[PDB]
């Protein structure tokens, strides 16, 4: 029963606007930090924007700094996300995601498309694979810099958006099958599926929760044959 | 107050 329903996007020429917003229900709104998570074609998650419980505190990755303003209304329990100056860069499936020490539920992603460092680096290992069923599936994750244990695991299914597997390096959200195992801390982290089952293709992402900016690793695309 | 240290 919990839902966030995005809104919004659509095709724009460089330089003009959009407002998304994200409607959501389910869950009491004003007791979490919210935030907007963008994904270019073929191309990673990026966290953009997040915002505080009662909207006091924002807080904007560089790429979108000075463009783009988060705000929310607990009153509609809407969140929203004006984009001006929109650059061909831009142009992301955009999603909305509760945000706690991960991003618990995302939004179902909506597109924009536009057309006429100190921050800790995670990379993933290897970057796609094939298996068969029934076979041990290991994936790796790097910080460049320690993140303590504060490393999260999504897996998203192609056109749909991510669902979170472990956070914490180790702990299952509720209702992911026990075949799925994190473990590591400081720098080196690894996912693991015990037995590979038909429904466990996806693309399987990292990030961090250690440091502002959250940063992803650039996934694991996993086929099953 | 995880987030709230974390983000701002």
């Amino acid at each position: 029963e919990v839902q966030l329903l995005e809104s919004g996007g659509g095709l724009v020429q460089p330089g003009g606007s959009l407002r998304l917003s994200c409607a959501a229900s389910g869950f009491t709104f004003s007791s979490y930090a919210m935030s907007w998570v963008r994904q270019a074609p073929g191309k990673g998650l990026e966290w953009v924007s997040a915002i505080s419980r009662q909207g006091s505190k924002t807080a904007y990755a560089d790429s979108v700094k000075g463009r783009f303003t988060i705000s929310r209304d607990n009153s509609k329990n809407t969140l929203y996300l004006q984009m001006n100056s929109l650059r061909a860069e831009d142009t992301a499936v955009y999603y909305c995601a509760k945000t706690t020490t991960a991003f618990d539920y995302w939004g179902q992603g909506t597109l924009v498309t536009v057309s006429s460092s100190t921050d800790i680096q995670m990379t993933q290992s290897p970057s796609s694979l094939s298996a068969s069923v029934g076979d041990r599936v290991t994936i790796t994750c790097r910080a460049s810099q320690s993140i303590s244990s504060y490393l999260n695991w999504y897996q998203q299914k192609p056109g749909k958006a991510p669902k979170l597997l472990i956070y914490q390096a180790s702990a299952l959200q509720s209702g992911v099958p026990s075949r799925f195992s994190g473990s590591g801390s400081g720098t080196d982290f690894t996912l693991t599926i015990s037995s590979l089952q038909p429904e466990d293709f996806a693309t399987y992402y990292c990030q961090q929760s250690h440091r502002r900016p959250l940063t992803f690793g650039q996934g694991t695309k996993v086929e099953i044959k | 107050s995880f987030i709230e240290d974390l983000l701002f």
